């Protein structure tokens, strides 16, 4: 956890989105739901926590 | 020792990132038959694999 | 349905966004589409979406 | 000519765009079909006109 949250934070990185969020347009997209908008998908990391 | 195992991986629906989902602009997408099928096999495989 | 808001014209669905924006009328994202617009008269700002 | 499939159902279509009789196992991006009764929204200022 260390290594996960002493170094910057991805949130400008790729992180999966919710994809069942960005359509419900209940708030404007964030940068995740944006990128899906023009057919980018980031998948899950297969490294599962 | 810090070594890395995997990268995240992104795979692009080609017709989306181009037209924008735009009718008309798919129709002319047809005629380059080997650029989006070249661009998300190349993608799709290495997230498989 | 299509639309032209704000001098953007472009085809998705409108829907009512709980965000409340304080500046600007118009949100963008990096590659230019519009994301959402705010009405003058209200203060109810609607997102857009494919 | 030796054979031909229609590009009718969902596999048949998925066929067609990939330019292939046979499809490797694994994951496909799609869209849905656009509609065609479109509506008109109309958004700007009131200026001096
Ligand atoms: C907006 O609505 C969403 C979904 O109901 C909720 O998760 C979020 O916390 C709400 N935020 C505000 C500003 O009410
Ligand atoms: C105007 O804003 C109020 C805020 O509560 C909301 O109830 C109402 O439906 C809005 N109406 C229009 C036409 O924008």
């Amino acid at each position: 956890d260390i290594l996960f949250s002493k170094l910057v934070t991805s949130g400008l990185g790729t992180v999966d989105a919710d994809y069942k969020k960005c359509t419900k347009g209940l708030s404007i997209a964030d940068l995740a739901c944006a990128q899906y908008y023009n057919g980018i998908m980031v998948l899950p990391g297969v490294a599962d926590a | 020792e810090y070594l890395q195992i995997t990268s995240t991986p992104i795979v692009v629906d080609c017709s989306t990132y181009v037209c924008n989902g735009n009718v008309r602009c798919v129709e002319l997408l047809k005629q380059y038959t080997s650029a989006c099928k070249t661009i998300e096999d190349a993608l799709r495989n290495s997230a498989m694999l | 349905t299509k639309y032209n808001i704000y001098d953007v014209s472009g085809v998705g669905v409108i829907r009512i966004s709980n965000d409340t924006f304080l500046n600007g009328i118009t949100y963008t994202s990096t590659s230019g589409n519009l994301l959402g617009f705010k009405d003058v008269t209200n203060g109810t700002i609607y997102s857009i979406t494919p | 000519i030796a054979n031909i499939i229609y590009c009718n159902s969902v596999i048949n279509r998925l066929r067609c765009d990939q330019l292939s009789f046979d499809v490797p196992d694994g994951f496909y991006s799609t869209s849905p079909i656009q509609p065609v009764e479109l509506p008109v929204s109309i958004v700007s200022l009131p200026v001096y006109h």
